[PDB]
């Protein structure tokens, strides 16, 4: 086949060449690569095609022949250094001198078509820059190769990583995902991409939740860190292998779908593209290059393969010894490869720079001394060269300018396809109406941070950089002591705080005040009860000699009326500010006169019972003694036993004026509280026993029609007492604590009203209206 | 000049004399290392035990920081006629130099090693800490005399661990050095339970030039974000050139209280210490190589083509002579050891026997092969190359001291790369009030018995939330979540040890229960005496007109109820509650039904006989009271069985609100509804019984039966109302004793108010 024999071509000016024609110590011998690479041979044939087409054209380099030296460079730099030294050696000689500067050198090649790999491009460019040899590199993309301080003679025909990373940052900012996670492959490509994206995101307001490096074929930690933050957009700027490993592991672990912003490395790679289960990992929006394709390259390469198969031509006429023992189907896999255009345009750019340096027209091109390689640089900046009808330019930093296309993946029948939904020519312009997202509906996945926290909130720094604050609302009872505080601080437990508040508010007491409507209604009831008591007392003291009061006690009746009035008056001390003496004396002063009245009614009941259901033999002794001085002694004994019990449970059971700091929501409480059911229960025991005995001795009696029923009043008074207090107890047990004294008051007032209306009212009715029955 | 010395075997050098190279400003460290190499070669020439009779020369070429890294190497590999041949195999090639002492920075070393890989010339670089030089696949002929950045990061991490700093701040530079160091430290620190608050890139800004407004905003943003954070350990991976502006603006913003940790780049930089205003920022630690005192070198240093000259070097080194002398030599020993390593390798390659040498031609690859295997001693230090091309020189953490009377950089720690251990730490003069270790923790230590709750992505940051009542925290198992105590025992707030709830119930020896027992015993004795008396007098109108068998069965059932009263007190078991609820309600309801039916048949039967004659005839032909008694009794067993099926049988455990420490035990899990139903039935019977008695209250009947029935039934009504109101207004430990009191007093009512007057008129009224 002898295809490798054409790798040289004599000419007035000869170009270099560094292609990956091959693939993969103690002695200083260059390793030899025997494995054959189809891409490298395709690129070398592309540059040969470009040179041949240049020689065909009469308007470009007229009357001149351009040559080439297509040299094999494996991905290793050790095998690529020797062709560089061969390039810089003097033509026709096999040694390179070590002069002080470039001007003494006469390199055998006008320019060099640099290596495809960027790791090799770094070393090759740093070596060439000392001699100022013009180098145009297809495929070298990472940004720091554009630093003119260290690469004054290094150009390129592919866009740098800076433009696509700027496109990705503009995409994230335009769709609004200002809280994203950045990932990169473990090699230099991913690290440079992460650094550039860090700078661009910091410039554009985007924050990176987590910056991690996915290892080349660990991953578990990176995925856990990404999932720890609530991030739904992940920029994966990785090589093909790292992205494939990441996606395979995420397939095994069943990660939630995310919007992976794809680098050009794995956006169009079929290994990642055809991974099983990949459809369940959200949309993949990448920025594919928008570059033309050689529409006649496959025909050219097939023609020259067939022509080199012919022995006559090649016989009439190493670098790649494996390139001779190849056939057409060993290369057909990559005919539609987009680096062919990069190589083609690099060759055209070098030729146009040479043509401009010779400053010569289309008809001819004047004779002169051969131009030094370093003389091309002055004319290859600002260079404008047309490659297949499309103009291209070299920036001041040796980077060509071309636009991009925002391509996303679609899914039908597990067959992913690329679709154009945007264009980045320095200003992103997307068509988001047609974008189909992975969410349950066609809604953009929200992934956003709070740049600032709203007033009245605590701020917590998030992100790998201190970018955005996780604004947190904390419940009531707390306040933001300082703007810089991470968490809100509680206040002194004696003052309430509302939700979402900068400061606490002081708790103010709210007890049963004299102005409350319940207090007003009970005061009106108290005034009515006092009026009734006073009217009955006046009636009983005016008709004191009448048989009515004489049978119904006498002075005892007036004493009981005064006791009822004094109970009504002592009801008045319950409300207001709970002074300690007032709260202590509530029960005794509300119970002593009630005890006296109950004892008087009980003596009346006992007299009735003795005269009703006892033998006359005992009656003649009991009736004559139960009334008079012995009656006064009995009621006095009741009063003193009540007073002794009262002092006993005031000295033993302490009635405390507690201040419930945590009962009402926004206001304080001042509660007069005593022992549960024991204090007032023991206080009520004597009254309960007196009333029970009175009821028992009265509620059976013989009421002959010729006599006044002196028992009905007592029975209904005792019944009213019992029912009102029995209904009162659950009211005490369930009423809201502020109205507890009001419930106490109601119990006492209804007690007095019941005893009046049952016992004294029927007597007074006939005392005033029908005095014909007082015989 | 001093840049050339002819000999049998030259030894090239590469030193950064400026930062053509002549127009740049002069650097003192480059000339210092140059003199170090010259002294090393000269002392090799002196020593007759090492390389005897073989003169060793050198060829030193000035290289800039970056600019000049290609021409000197080509000069090194050129022949004596300045021509470098090109060929496939270089085993027969003889280079001008035999070895080269590589540049002082990572990038120029990388370039020189990439270009020298073809020839395999040995290259012992110094002070190049990048880890990409660790692998020999792409740098076959590269060595070092300085531990890699791996050991610098390890020393930093050990220093943080020793002083308990788990919340730090990383600042890097836009260069590759800062980025690689930051990534390396971030990867190292994630496995030692130390978190990074944030990592920020300092913009590159060389001094002696004016900054832009955008860079000023950048720096003020950096220091604002630094100050607002609670981390107080700031590691900086940045070359010493660009740290002037950052520290100036830090001083401007008046930010204090940070423990700055310095990488090897600016840990020994003199100018930053010369700024002499950083002393108020805090402590300034740094990582640098141990200083090895080289004998007879200070006096030697003081005695003294293109890009191969310097003129202002001596004048510049004159000013920094005292600080260099007091600070010792840090990178000088690296060059000294590298030159001795080449010398020992060449001496072993020639096979010299300390008297004679074969003087054979040396190929550089042979020298590399020999130099990979050198192991000698030098100033009490072992010099041997690890398989990845490094020698374990002790590192050192140095704390800047702002006093010119002693060393400006005073050592406080020593790091041994072989053991990866940092040890021998001395006192460090901190920036705190009473010389206490600065605290750099993000989350305070939780109080004993308090749950840990993560607050963010960082594992070391958390919030302490106390365990709710009823649970504790088992620190041994898991400190992130509370673990409740089983076996029905309760725990208080912030308690790590659950305590068993003591079981409180009715015990025989207590005051209320002994009062109840005495009262029930009095009732039992009285009713037993009543039965004895009633059996003593029969065929008597009171016991014959009234129900004889009725009264006898009533009194026997009352005896049974009194005898089973004491089963209530004691441990509540299944049989206890079964017998209790099968005897007490049954007997009491049967008593109430008998009382009601007796009152009915003595009062309302006469009135009913007028309206329904055949109903009265059926009632008298059969035993109406007996059949009604049986009907009410079977209704009662039915209702008690259905309540049985509803509320269950096992004794229950309920936690009273008074004290969770105690746990009262009743036998009915739902006691409120059960007692409500029982009292509802009892009162539904009671109302009709009482009304029947009251309508015929004055009738003499069977010796005033209606009156005593009425009084007893009203007493029961009041007692039941008292029970209802007490239960509605109270729920606690005394519920059981109150139930006993009310039940026994109801039994006393039924006994006394219906049988006591009978005994009264039998004993005292025999007429
Ligand atoms: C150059 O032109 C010749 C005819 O003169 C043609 O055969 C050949 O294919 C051309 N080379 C190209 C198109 O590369
Ligand atoms: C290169 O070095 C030579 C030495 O003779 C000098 O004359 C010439 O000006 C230099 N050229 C440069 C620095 O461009
Ligand atoms: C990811 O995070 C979510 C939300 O916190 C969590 O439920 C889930 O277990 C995590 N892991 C995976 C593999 O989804
Ligand atoms: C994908 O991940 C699984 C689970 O970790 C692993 O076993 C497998 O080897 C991976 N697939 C490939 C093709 O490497
Ligand atoms: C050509 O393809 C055949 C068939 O796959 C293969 O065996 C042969 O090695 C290839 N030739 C190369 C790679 O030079
Ligand atoms: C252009 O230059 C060529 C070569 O010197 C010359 O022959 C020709 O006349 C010039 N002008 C035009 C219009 O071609
Ligand atoms: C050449 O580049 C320079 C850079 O300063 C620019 O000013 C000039 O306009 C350019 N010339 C062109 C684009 O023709
Ligand atoms: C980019 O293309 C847009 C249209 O999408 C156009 O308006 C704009 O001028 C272009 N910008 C550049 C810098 O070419
Ligand atoms: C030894 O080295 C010293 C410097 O260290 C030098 O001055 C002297 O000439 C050398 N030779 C002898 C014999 O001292
Ligand atoms: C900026 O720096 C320059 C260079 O030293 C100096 O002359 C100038 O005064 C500085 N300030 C301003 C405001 O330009
Ligand atoms: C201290 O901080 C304040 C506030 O930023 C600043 O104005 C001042 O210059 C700083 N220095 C001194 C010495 O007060
Ligand atoms: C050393 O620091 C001092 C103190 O600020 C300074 O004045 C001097 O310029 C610095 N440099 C020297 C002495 O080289
Ligand atoms: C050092 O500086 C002095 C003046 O202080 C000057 O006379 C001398 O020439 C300088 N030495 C040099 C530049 O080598
Ligand atoms: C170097 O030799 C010393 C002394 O015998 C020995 O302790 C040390 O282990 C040796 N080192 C190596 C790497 O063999
Ligand atoms: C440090 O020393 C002072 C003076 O003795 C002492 O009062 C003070 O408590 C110490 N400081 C601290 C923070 O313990
Ligand atoms: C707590 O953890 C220890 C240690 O594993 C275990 O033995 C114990 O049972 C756990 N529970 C308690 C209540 O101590």
């Amino acid at each position: 086949l002898c295809l490798s024999q054409q790798l040289r071509m004599k000419g007035d000016y000869v170009l270099g060449g560094l292609f990956p024609l091959g693939e993969a110590r103690t002695r200083p011998s260059s390793p030899v690569c025997t494995r054959f690479s189809s891409n490298g041979l395709l690129w070398a044939l592309a540059m040969k095609m470009a040179v041949e087409e240049i020689n065909n054209k009469s308007d470009l380099l007229p009357g001149l022949r351009l040559g080439y030296d297509l040299f094999d460079t494996c991905s290793e730099p050790v095998v690529a250094m020797k062709p560089s030294l061969m390039f810089l050696a003097k033509a026709g000689s096999r040694d390179i001198a070590a002069y002080c500067n470039y001007t003494q050198y006469q390199p055998r090649v006008l320019a060099v078509i640099g290596p495809h790999s960027s790791e090799l491009a770094m070393v090759t460019g740093k070596f060439f820059s000392f001699f100022l040899m013009p180098q145009v590199s297809y495929g070298a993309s990472m940004e720091l190769l554009s630093a003119r301080e260290t690469f004054p003679s290094f150009f390129r025909t592919v866009p740098s990583d800076r433009v696509q990373l700027t496109a990705a940052a503009e995409l994230l900012q335009e769709f609004g995902w200002n809280w994203v996670a950045a990932l990169g492959s473990d090699d230099e490509y991913g690290r440079q991409g992460l650094s550039i994206f860090s700078a661009l995101a910091a410039a554009r307001g985007i924050c990176i939740a987590h910056e991690g490096l996915v290892p080349l074929p660990k991953v578990q930690d990176v995925l856990h860190q990404v999932n720890q933050s609530s991030v739904q957009v992940v920029l994966l700027f990785a090589s093909v292998h790292a992205a494939h490993a990441l996606f395979n592991y995420s397939i095994s672990s069943r990660l939630s779908p995310k919007v992976w912003v794809a680098s050009e490395a794995w956006l169009t790679s079929d290994l990642v593209m055809g991974l099983p289960g990949m459809a369940q990992m959200g949309t993949v929006l990448g920025f594919l290059q928008r570059g033309a394709q050689l529409h006649e390259f496959p025909q050219y390469v097939k023609t020259h393969l067939a022509l080199a198969t012919d022995p006559a031509f090649c016989s009439a006429l190493q670098r790649c010894p494996q390139c001779d023992c190849i056939t057409l189907q060993n290369v057909s896999a990559g005919l539609n490869h987009h680096q062919t255009f990069s190589v083609y345009a690099a060759v055209y750019s070098v030729a146009q720079a040479l043509h401009n340096t010779l400053q010569c027209n289309a008809s001819g091109c004047p004779a002169q001394d051969p131009v030094k390689p370093w003389q091309l640089l002055e004319n290859m900046y600002n260079l404008t060269f047309h490659v297949g009808g499309l103009p291209l330019r070299f920036d001041s930093s040796g980077n060509v300018d071309m636009e991009y296309d925002l391509k996303l993946w679609v899914w039908q029948g597990s067959v992913p396809r690329l679709h154009d939904v945007g264009r980045f020519n320095g200003s992103l312009r997307t068509e988001r109406l047609k974008i189909r997202w992975h969410t349950s509906d066609n809604q953009k996945p929200v992934s956003r941070c709070s740049r600032q926290c709203q007033e009245g909130q605590v701020r917590r720094v998030k992100g790998f950089h201190s970018c955005c604050y996780d604004c947190v609302d904390c419940e009531a009872g707390s306040y933001r002591q300082n703007p810089d505080d991470i968490a809100c601080t509680f206040c002194g437990q004696d003052e309430w705080s509302p939700e979402r508040s900068t400061r606490c508010f002081r708790r103010r007491s709210r007890f049963l005040a004299w102005g409350e409507p319940a207090v007003l209604l009970l005061l009106l009831l108290l005034s009515l009860a006092l009026g009734l008591v006073l009217a009955a007392l006046g009636l009983f003291v005016h008709h004191r000699d009448s048989p009515l009061v004489q049978a119904s006690g006498g002075p005892l009746a007036c004493f009981g009326l005064v006791c009822l009035g004094l109970v009504c008056l002592s009801v008045l001390l319950f409300p207001g500010q709970p002074s300690p003496a007032r709260c202590l004396a509530q029960q005794p002063l509300s119970h002593l006169p009630l005890t006296g009245c109950l004892s008087t009614l009980f003596l009346q009941a006992a007299e009735i019972f003795v005269e009703s259901e006892l033998p006359l033999s005992w009656a003649d002794r009991l009736s004559g003694c139960l009334r008079g001085p012995w009656a006064w002694l009995v009621v006095l004994l009741a009063m003193l036993v009540e007073v002794a019990l009262c002092t006993w449970y005031l000295v033993a059971f302490p009635p405390e004026v507690v201040t419930d700091w945590h009962m009402l929501p926004t206001e304080a409480l001042v509660h007069c509280r005593t022992r549960s059911w024991v204090s007032f229960g023991l206080a009520h025991a004597t009254n309960a026993t007196l009333a029970f005995l009175c009821f028992l001795g009265t509620f059976l009696v013989r009421s002959q029609p010729g006599r006044y029923n002196r028992a009905r009043g007592l029975t209904f008074a005792m019944l009213a007492y019992f029912i009102t207090w029995v209904s009162f107890v659950p009211l005490l047990a369930n009423v809201q604590v502020v109205l507890r004294p009001a419930v106490q008051m109601g119990a006492l007032l209804l007690c007095v009203l019941g005893i009046l209306a049952a016992f004294h009212l029927p007597r007074c009715y006939l005392l005033m209206r029908q005095p014909g029955l007082n015989t | 000049s001093d840049f050339y010395l002819p000999g049998d075997y030259l030894l090239g050098g590469l030193f950064s004399l400026h930062a053509m190279c002549k127009e740049y400003e002069v650097k003192v460290i480059g000339y210092n290392l140059m003199q170090a190499m010259r002294f090393a070669v000269e002392e090799i020439n002196n020593d007759s035990s090492l390389l005897p009779g073989v003169l060793l020369g050198y060829e030193i070429v000035d290289v800039c920081y970056i600019s000049n890294n290609v021409q000197p190497v080509l000069y090194f590999l050129a022949h004596e006629d300045n021509l470098l041949p090109i060929q496939e195999d270089y085993s027969n090639y003889i280079s001008r130099v035999v070895a080269v002492i590589g540049p002082d920075n990572s990038e120029s070393v990388m370039t020189v090693a990439n270009f020298l890989s073809l020839f395999l010339l040995p290259q012992i670089t110094y002070s190049a800490i990048s880890d990409e030089l660790r692998d020999k696949v792409r740098f076959p002929a590269l060595l070092r005399t300085t531990p890699s950045a791996d050991h610098h990061i390890e020393a930093m991490v050990q220093l943080m661990l020793h002083f308990r700093w788990n919340w730090i701040i990383v600042l890097v530079s836009s260069d590759t050095y800062g980025r690689d160091n930051g990534q390396l430290l971030g990867e190292r620190v994630a496995r030692r339970d130390i978190c990074i608050a944030f990592q920020e890139t300092l913009p590159t800004l060389q001094p002696n030039q004016n900054m832009t407004s955008e860079e000023r905003q950048r720096l003020v943003t950096i220091v604002d974000k630094l100050q607002q954070s609670t981390a107080r350990v700031v590691v900086v991976f940045s070359p010493d050139l660009t740290l002037y502006h950052f520290f100036n603006e830090v001083l401007r913003q008046n930010f204090t209280g940070a423990v700055w940790i310095a990488s090897e780049s600016w840990a020994i930089d003199p100018v930053l210490h010369n700024l002499t205003e950083l002393r108020h920022l805090g402590t300034f630690l740094g990582i640098t190589i141990q200083s090895v005192p080289i004998p007879g070198f200070s006096e030697f240093r003081e005695w003294g083509t293109c890009n191969q000259e310097c003129d202002n070097c001596l004048n510049a080194t004159l000013s920094f002579n005292t600080i260099l002398r007091l600070s010792g030599e840090r990178v000088v020993y690296s060059v000294y050891s590298a030159v001795y390593a080449v010398a020992h390798a060449l001496h072993s390659l020639l096979g010299c026997d300390k008297s004679t040498c074969t003087k054979r031609v040396v190929y550089p690859w042979q020298l590399l092969e020999e130099i990979w295997k050198v192991n000698f001693t030098l100033l009490d230090h072992q010099i041997f190359f690890d398989p990845q091309g490094d020698v374990a020189l002790h590192l050192e953490i140095v704390q800047w001291q702002w006093d010119r009377s002693q060393n400006p950089f005073q050592s406080v720690a020593s790091y041994y790369p072989l053991q990866r251990q940092l040890k021998n730490i001395q006192d460090i003069s901190w920036h705190t009030i009473n010389n206490t270790i600065p605290m750099s923790m993000c989350s305070k230590r939780c109080q004993s018995g308090q749950k840990k709750k993560p607050v963010g992505i960082h594992v070391c940051c958390f919030e302490c939330i106390d365990c709710l009542p009823g649970t504790f925290l088992n620190h041994t198992e898991d400190e992130y979540e509370c673990q409740a105590c089983p076996n029905n025992e309760w725990s208080y707030q912030s308690e790590t040890s659950c305590f068993k709830r003591q079981l409180v119930f009715l015990e025989w020896h207590e005051a209320p229960t002994i009062a109840v027992a005495l009262l029930a015993a009095l009732g039992f004795l009285s009713t037993l005496a009543i039965l004895v008396i009633f059996w003593r007098h029969f065929q008597t109108p009171i016991v014959r007109s009234a129900g004889g068998p009725m009264c006898f069965l009533m009194l026997t059932l009352l005896l049974v109820a009194y005898m089973v009263v004491p089963v209530y007190v004691g441990p509540p078991k299944v049989s206890t509650c079964l017998c209790r609820q099968a005897l007490f309600p049954l007997c009491f309801t049967i008593c109430i039904s008998c009382i009601a039916v007796r009152s009915f048949q003595i009062v309302c039967a006469f009135k009913m006989a007028s309206r329904f004659p055949r109903a009265y005839s059926y009632w008298v032909r059969y035993q109406g009271p007996y059949v009604s008694m049986a009907f009410i009794t079977v209704l009662k067993m039915v209702i008690v069985v259905i309540g049985m099926l509803a509320t269950g049988l096992s004794p229950t455990t309920r936690t009273d609100p008074d004290d969770p420490k105690i746990t009262i035990v009743s036998c009915n899990p739902n006691y409120r509804n059960s007692l409500l139903f029982n009292t509802s039935l009892d009162l539904l019977l009671s109302v009709v019984g009482f009304s029947f008695a009251y309508m015929g209250k004055e009738l003499p009947t069977n010796y005033n039966e209606a009156k005593f029935i009425t009084l007893s039934m009203t007493f029961y009504f009041t007692s039941s109302v008292s029970l209802c109101t007490f239960m509605s207004a109270y729920s606690g430990v005394l519920v059981t004793i109150v139930d006993l009191l009310v039940t026994v007093l109801n039994l006393l009512a039924i006994s006394l108010g219906y049988f006591g007057p009978k005994c009264y008129m039998i004993l005292f009224y025999p007429e």
